């Protein structure tokens, strides 16, 4: 798990090796610059302190011309700054982006050369995963960071060596101390780099019961675990704020010792400087460059750690694409070393295939399957769902290999032959077709590649799907949504027909072609279907046996193996399994925010007193700076010129300490209000969301993983949309504001002259932090806009590979690359500029600002004293504005955040949860009466679903409800359960009306199975507990209950019995247990109404018995509605109501029903026996 | 440990110009002032003026503006000062001082050079006129009877005056030379005993570099000169 | 344009007991922020001057502490404890606190403060190589004196000689450690003969009386 460093820079060019080495070279000169502006820094200040020594003994001229010389120095090594400064940055940004351009489209090149057997295996995120966050941080890798690690460790070596050849004692010293100082920057990078993981992983334990609470929306008000669910999210919630609250402690620890550090290195370094200053054997200038080169090259050194850091994760982020990229598949479709036939005829070959799964390879489906197929002969495969009809489908493609036998299509092996050249010529549909959300035109044109329109038209009336193509606006341009979602069912798996019929086949494979058709287009598509199978071979599998009777031969599947062969006849004449099926058959808030943190008001006091003198600490620093070095511009006696540098090196160590005391507090404090209101604000939005609707969560836009998103993002947000606002701004005047004054006191001219530059000095400052670490996520938007169709063409593996049209995807891939690379490549350029040009602004003031000092000096008007406070004061205070107002996040999204969260906290439910209002009468009987009761959707208000249904239902009445699916099965359950309430109708539970009575007490008095059985991220004693709430559950019950559910057996075999810990959804244990495990977590509640929906979907037809013996002793007393597509719990009902578009066609007893035969004998005679 | 050092004695004629040099060695050049001092003999010191070792700017005494100029070389970590037709009263010594820039009169000149004495002349080489003395006329003072040899008039000095080849080492007094219009002036005793004069032979010497008469003289007894 | 004023141009000192050496300054030497800036330097025959005492009361880094130095306003002093025979040479002040000019004192010598005596007078008649060449240079020696600020009077027929003479005043000698001079009168063969008396005497603090040796030109 770690690539060797060669082999990353691959997919190199010779112009891209060109840019890094020319990119290195600027990147060390404009390292080594500052340095040297240190060197004539110092000697600068030498010529102004022994020019004021000389004049005030002879109580001026030299002076000014000498500046002048000096001003050419610093414009110099301020252009050449700014010209290594753009090159280092351009070169590398443009090596970096267009390498991982290229590694991006080759990497899509062999993510699609794979086979679907390596991809049905994977997850379909995990590579999408993999595309996003690998090659983000393959680009961050090589992107800049190299750039900045060898500009700081140039910085660090010309400053040590700049130190070392202008004095090596105060050097050895400041050396001394470098380690300490090095790892403080170190660290204190580190911490200020990331800043969100971190805290994203202190959430994130908590997203458990985010994602729980919100994947079981409807089971929730069931289940009623809204206050228990909402405990231990408290609970969650305090674990996380407990971490976040000491990574807020350590890191502002972290912050004050570095800069208690860099003080007392302060004192130290300027107690002994002026030691050797007054003993003769140093000057001030020669000092002060070799401390300012010294300290500068330990905190470059210590600044080029994150460079390293995410090196090593690019490395390990590469790992996985190359590997990707290395592997060859056996069968390669670009490869055109593979064979292709010219005198195609139809003939099918297969003997002694044996076939596993590479998913589950214990199991062995297949046992040998023997055929042989001719040409026009239309094959039929009957059997049940299980012996793998499709199996033998994606067999034929070639999606995999048998691992027994050989397969042949017209006498030679398919083992030898092109992959491609035979996946063009077998026309397939699936079971389940997809469509890409294109134009229908570009749908129907993507079998194969020159298709004029005349061919469409014919393939789709063969299809005979013109006439919704004829109602429909844009009739070729339609743009079909996600998943055929805008069209309907018969009209996709016409359109999919019509799909596959233009690529004019040889062989022809059907699969389950007709199963949501009616009657009339599924016979004008098999007429089609004769009208094309005289020239072709072609396998047809279905359920319906209209279409299979007029075939060529009928085989059937029995445990894998093709057990019966013949005719029609033949196997009528044998009475065999096939013979028992025909004889069967026949924004809005403005700063209301400022009360939400109120409750903490001393946080707030104290933040922002700290806040006021961490804002003054910099004038403070500008005044004994300025004052310690005007003791060595001026002659005094040696005690006290002694007395005054002592003074000073213990006023520096005491404003140290008071930094340290003061970054802990306002730290402190202000991450601690943040962090409360954050937890105050998650738990509220949750309980604000518990208590709504499900019509409020069935919107189209609120979405369960999009809310869990609001809530981590925006109550995380909305803390700093309230105190950072503050904090900043506090900061900045106490920063800023005094420094302007004192310097205005003191020297009013250069004041006025620095005025006219602090705003591009701010903006450097601002942009030179935001280079630190984290600039823009735009890219990533563009990509993502951009970046659906890989998406779409990775998720569907199975067209793809049969299309045999990877090459047009993969190059409709290029033309979305395309325009953000050129976009990318001017913004390398822009950026480039603008750094090099800020840097290159704050390296002539020094230039300007000193050489009007010097006339000013010159003049009589200002002493250098002055001059270098104005300049410490004023140039150093807008730097300081912009690193620390870069710190602070953005306003606009935070207040856009904090008004959809107020808006969201305020909405109320129309029907409340918690309110106890209503008819509450003591007794009940249990009679149901439904009257015209309507219901439309209020995501779908144009489409009804209901049309008026009613219904009675008395004490003990078994009512069993049929329908095709999707007729309103599960509606009357959301109509009983509160859910919905209807816009039109009549509801009478035993004389009392719905509306009126208690919301809780329905709510608690039924208890149903879901359609899809959920538990919860607990064991399963917590699951069958669940069930019962607000009441002492009894280990008794618990026993009982899974005694009678018949899941006593497999609790009391699993290990950790009561304890066993089940994962999310049930997803350890199998579907049939967590059904029973549903009935038993239904049957704790004795309900008095009890609905079962589709009881039986997947279940053992011992346990179905099993199941129904509790339910048949336990149906009187009352009142049951089961509702299931098997007939077995239909037969033994009291009363059947059978559906028809939401309108009620047939009720009564089931005699009176098989009397008068309806459409209820059409499904009562399918199975009969 | 800071050790400055001159040049050494110079001897021109008069309207000339002479440079002097201070060599400073053990310090940091770049921050102290040099002072350059004169002394006349027998009188108290004078200040010339200061010259500062950074970057050469000087400050001159009201008398001696104009009549000298003051330059340093870093490189070589010397300081120089220059007259300009110098007369007969600037014969004196000449004195380098150090003084820090920081303090600035608030601290003493600390360190300072040796001295490095001028004298202004128009004479010439001469020969010394080395004259045999002999005591008073007949009677003697005793057992001490005195001898002497002395000169007059020679230019430039110095001279060496031994007696009896080194070989007597009694009763011999040596007194300095002194400096009169333009020339110089020499004289010394040696005591003897009778038994040692005029029983015994004692001879003055002297030596003048720039006449090379290394010539020997012996004391006669006198008699009726 | 302070005045530095060193009151004893030379001290006459033993080895084994204490002195004291004291400047006057024309000018108050206090400065107007409260420090008395008067140093104090030792400078040896032929070497360079060192730096003894800096400041007010201060000691310069260096130095025994057998030197002290006290003084207020307009005066101020030095001293010496345990003198040696090492620190033995010139001394002087210097003020730096009005420095458009900076200023230095006048000096002092020390001396070794020996026993007394009174010096004998050596005369001698010109050179033959002087009559030949006509010149006349009579010397008058004077051995064994002590101290070293004698008045000697060169005499001829009632006339003091002020012309053609000058004293070598030697120091003080190692082990006998006396002290000489030399007067030298001189003229030509002219005025050789217009005179007959050359005398020279030596009137002192151990002798006032005059030690008379003379001869007469005739008499040899
Ligand atoms: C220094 O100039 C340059 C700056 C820049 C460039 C190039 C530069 O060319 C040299 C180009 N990028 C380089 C990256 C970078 C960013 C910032 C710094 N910082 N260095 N110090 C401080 C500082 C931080 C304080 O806490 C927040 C603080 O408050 C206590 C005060 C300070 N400093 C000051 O106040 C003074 C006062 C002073 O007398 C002085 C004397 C000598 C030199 C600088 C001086 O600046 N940040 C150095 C490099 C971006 C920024
Ligand atoms: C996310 O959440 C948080 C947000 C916030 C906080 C905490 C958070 O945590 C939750 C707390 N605030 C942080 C705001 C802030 C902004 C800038 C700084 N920087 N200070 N220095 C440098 C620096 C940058 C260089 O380029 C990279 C660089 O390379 C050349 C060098 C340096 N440093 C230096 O040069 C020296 C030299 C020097 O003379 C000096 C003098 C005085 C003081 C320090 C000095 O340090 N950046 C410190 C804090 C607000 C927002």
């Amino acid at each position: 798990p770690t690539v060797s460093v060669f082999s990353m820079f691959r997919y190199s060019n010779w112009l891209d090796k060109l840019y890094m080495v020319v990119g290195t070279l600027a990147a060390i000169i404009h390292g080594a610059g500052l340095p040297l502006m240190m060197l004539v820094f110092g000697e600068m200040t030498d010529i102004f302190a022994n020019a004021g020594n000389l004049e005030d003994l002879m109580s001026f001229m030299n002076l000014e011309e000498d500046m002048t010389r000096y001003a050419y120095y610093y414009s110099g090594i301020g252009a050449g700054v700014l010209v290594a400064a753009y090159i280092q940055v351009s070169f590398w940004c443009l090596a970096a982006g267009r390498q991982i351009h290229k590694i991006r489209k080759q990497f899509f090149h062999a993510i699609m050369r794979q086979e679907i057997g390596w991809f049905d295996v994977h997850d379909v995120g995990e590579l999408n995963t993999r595309l996003t966050d690998d090659v983000s941080k393959i680009n961050e890798g090589i992107g800049d960071k190299i750039g900045m690690f060898f500009q700081s460790m140039a910085t660090f070596f010309t400053g040590f060596i700049v130190g070392f050849t202008r004095g090596w004692k105060l050097t050895l010293v400041i050396l001394a101390i470098s380690p300490v100082l090095g790892l403080s920057a170190a660290v204190w990078a580190k911490i200020l780099s990331s800043f969100t993981d971190k805290e994203l992983l202190a959430y994130a334990k908590a997203g458990a019961v985010a994602e729980e609470v919100l994947a079981a929306i409807r089971t929730v008000i069931a289940f009623g675990g809204q206050k228990k669910e909402l405990e231990r999210y408290n609970k969650n919630l305090e674990e996380a704020k407990r971490i976040g609250i000491k990574k807020a402690i350590t890191a502002n620890i972290s912050i004050g010792a570095a800069f208690l550090l860099i003080y007392a290195s302060y004192a130290l370094a300027f107690w002994y400087g002026t030691t050797l200053v007054l003993s003769g054997e140093y000057s001030i200038g020669q000092v002060l460059t070799v401390f300012f080169s010294v300290l500068i090259g330990a905190f470059s050194v210590g600044q080029a750690s994150p460079s390293i850091e995410a090196f090593a994760n690019a490395r390990g982020a590469a790992y996985e694409i190359f590997k990707i990229i290395d592997n060859k598949p056996s069968i390669d479709s670009y490869s055109k070393s593979g064979h292709k036939p010219d005198n195609i005829k139809g003939n099918l070959e297969f003997r002694n295939v044996h076939f596993s799964y590479p998913s589950r390879k214990e199991v062995k489906i297949l046992k040998g399957l023997n055929l042989k197929v001719q040409s026009g002969q239309t094959v039929a495969l009957v059997g049940n769902s299980g012996c793998g009809k499709s199996t033998t489908v994606q067999l034929m493609q070639r999606l995999y290999d048998p691992t027994e036998g050989m397969v042949s299509v017209d006498g030679q092996d398919i083992r030898t032959i092109n992959v491609r050249f035979l996946r063009e010529i077998i026309g397939v549909v699936s079971q389940e077709p997809v469509l890409f959300a294109t134009t229908i035109a570009e749908n129907i044109r993507y079998g194969r590649e020159n298709v004029t329109m005349d061919e469409i038209e014919k393939a789709v009336k063969e299809a005979n799907a013109y006439d919704f193509i004829m109602k429909l606006p844009h009739k070729f341009d339609t743009l079909v949504g996600e998943r055929g979602a805008q069209l309907s069912g018969g009209q996709k798996q016409r359109i999919a027909i019509a799909r596959a019929l233009v690529r004019n086949p040889k062989i022809l494979l059907l699969d389950e072609a007709t199963s949501a058709l009616d009657t009339e287009s599924e016979a004008v598509v098999q007429v089609a279907l004769d009208k094309a199978r005289k020239g072709r071979t072609t396998i047809v599998i279905a359920h319906r046996l209209s279409t299979v009777r007029n075939a060529d031969v009928i085989a059937g599947f029995d445990d894998g193996v093709i057990v019966e062969k013949g005719n029609h006849d033949e196997l009528m004449k044998e009475k065999g399994i096939y013979f028992k099926l025909v004889t069967m058959q026949t924004p809005v808030s403005f700063w209301r925010i400022m009360k939400l943190n109120l409750t903490e008001w001393p946080y707030f006091v104290v933040g922002v007193f700290c806040a006021i003198i961490n804002g003054g600490l910099q004038p403070a620093f500008a005044i004994i700076f300025s004052k310690i070095i005007g003791v060595f511009t001026r002659i005094d006696d040696p005690e006290t010129k002694r007395q005054n540098s002592n003074l000073f090196s213990l006023l520096f160590l005491a404003l140290g300490i008071i930094s340290f005391i003061t970054f802990f507090l306002q730290g402190f404090t202000f991450g601690k209000a943040g962090e409360i209101l954050t937890k105050r604000l998650r738990y509220m939005v949750f309980r604000s969301m518990l208590r709504q609707d499900v019509s409020w969560f069935d919107d189209p836009k609120n979405t369960t993983g999009a809310l869990t998103t609001r809530l981590a993002n925006d109550a995380a947000q909305v803390k700093g949309a309230i105190g950072s606002r503050l904090a900043v701004i506090t900061q900045n005047i106490a920063n800023l504001g005094t420094g302007i004054i004192i310097s205005f006191i003191y020297g009013w001219q250069l004041t006025l002259l620095l005025l006219a530059i602090v705003p591009i000095i701010a903006i450097a400052g601002v942009v030179e932090m935001k280079m630190l670490s984290g600039q823009a996520l735009k890219d990533k938007k563009e990509l993502e806009g951009a970046g659906k169709i890989a998406t779409e063409a990775i998720e569907n593996f199975r067209t793809v590979v049969s299309l045999t049209q990877e090459q047009k995807f993969e190059h409709m891939y290029a033309q979305s690359l395309q325009v953000p690379y050129r976009n990318s490549l001017r913004k390398a350029h822009i950026f480039g500029i603008t750094f090099s040009f800020t840097q290159a602004m704050m390296y002539f003031s020094y230039a300007g600002c000193f050489r009007f000092g010097a006339y000013l000096v010159a003049h009589k008007l200002m002493s250098f004293e002055d001059v270098l406070l104005v300049f410490s004061a004023v140039v150093f205070g807008a730097m300081a504005v912009g690193q620390v107002s870069s710190f602070a996040p953005d306003y606009a999204k935070a207040k856009i955040s904090a008004a959809h969260i107020i808006m969201i906290i305020e909405k109320t439910p129309l029907i409340d949860s918690y309110s106890t209002e209503g008819l509450m009468p003591n007794t009940l009987e249990g009679n149901v009466t439904f009257g015209e009761v309507v219901f439309n959707y209020p995501t779908r208000p144009d489409i009804p679903v209901l049309q008026g249904l009613s219904l009675e239902v008395k004490k003990g009445q078994t009512l069993a409800l049929v329908g095709s699916s999707g007729c309103g099965k599960s509606t009357v359950v959301q109509l009983l359960e509160r859910f919905y309430d209807p816009l039109a109708g009549k509801v009478l539970l035993d004389g009392k009306e719905i509306k009126r009575l208690n919301v809780q007490w329905l709510r608690a008095h039924l208890g149903i199975v879901s359609q899809e059985p959920i538990l919860f991220d607990c064991s399963i004693a917590e699951n069958i507990a669940y069930g019962d709430n607000s009441r002492v559950v009894s280990q008794e019950e618990i026993v009982r209950a899974a005694k009678e559910a018949n899941i006593h057996a497999f609790i009391e075999s699993l290990p950790n019995k009561y304890s066993t810990k089940v994962g999310d959804k049930g997803t350890q244990l199998s579907g049939g247990q967590k059904q029973r495990i549903a009935i038993a977590r239904a049957l704790v509640r004795q309900p008095h109404i009890l609905l079962l929906d589709e009881a039986t979907s997947a279940l053992d037809t011992e346990s179905e018995k099993v199941v129904q013996e509790a339910l048949d002793k336990a149906r009187e007393g009352r009142t049951c509605i089961v509702i299931a597509h098997r007939l077995s719990t239909i037969q033994n009902a009291d009363l059947i109501v059978v559906f028809q578009n939401g309108r009620v066609k047939e009720h009564g007893t089931h005699q009176q029903l098989l009397a008068q035969k309806g459409i209820y004998f059409s499904m009562v005679s399918v199975q009969a026996g | 440990e800071v050790q400055l050092q001159e040049s050494g004695p110079e001897l021109v004629k008069t309207g000339a110009s002479v440079k002097i040099s201070c060599k400073a060695s053990g310090y940091s050049f770049s921050n102290y002032y040099i002072h350059w001092v004169k002394q006349s003999h027998g009188k108290s010191l004078e200040w010339i003026g200061f010259i500062s070792c950074y970057n050469g700017a000087t400050f001159y005494n009201q008398k001696f503006k104009g009549k000298a100029t003051f330059t340093v070389d870093n490189s070589s970590s010397t300081a120089y000062m220059k007259f300009n037709s110098l007369t007969f009263e600037d014969s004196a010594v000449y004195y380098c001082a150090r003084l820090p820039i920081q303090f600035g009169n608030f601290y003493p000149m600390d360190y300072w050079g040796q001295g490095t004495t001028v004298t202004v002349s128009s004479a010439k080489t001469t020969a010394p006129s080395v004259y045999p003395l002999a005591p008073v006329c007949g009677d003697t003072t005793g057992s001490s009877v005195t001898l002497g040899c002395l000169v007059k008039g020679y230019f430039p000095e110095p001279v060496t005056l031994t007696w009896n080849s080194g070989s007597l080492s009694s009763g011999v007094h040596t007194f300095p030379a002194v400096l009169q219009s333009d020339l110089y002036t020499l004289s010394s005793s040696v005591t003897v005993t009778s038994s040692t004069w005029p029983s015994q032979s004692i001879t003055c010497n002297v030596a003048h570099p720039a006449s090379s008469t290394k010539v020997d003289k012996k004391i006669e007894p006198r008699g009726p000169t | 344009q302070v005045v530095m004023t060193q009151s004893p141009l030379s001290l006459p000192v033993s080895l084994g007991d204490q002195a004291s050496i004291s400047c006057r300054s024309s000018q108050s030497l206090l400065h107007s922020n409260g420090n008395t800036y008067l140093h104090w330097y030792l400078q040896k025959p032929g070497q360079s001057p060192k730096l003894l005492i800096y400041k007010v009361s201060n000691r310069f880094s260096g130095v025994p502490d057998r030197f002290s130095g006290s003084g207020s306003g307009t005066d101020f002093t030095l001293k010496i404890s345990r003198v040696e025979a090492e620190d033995l040479g010139v001394y002087f002040c210097s003020q730096s606190t009005h420095i458009p000019p900076w200023t230095f004192g006048g000096g002092t010598k020390l001396d070794i403060k020996r026993a007394d005596a009174a010096p004998t007078v050596s005369i001698f008649p010109p050179s033959s190589e002087q009559l030949t060449s006509g010149g006349l240079s009579v010397v008058c020696f004077l051995n064994n004196f002590y101290p070293k600020d004698i008045n000697v009077k060169w005499k001829i027929d009632g006339s003091e000689r002020q012309n053609g003479v000058l004293n070598s005043w030697t120091d003080q000698d190692s082990k006998d450690s006396t002290y000489s001079m030399s007067s030298t009168l001189t003229l030509t063969k002219d005025e050789y003969e217009r005179h007959n008396s050359y005398t020279c005497e030596a009137t002192h603090k151990t002798s006032t009386s005059p030690i008379v040796k003379s001869f007469n030109r005739n008499e040899c």
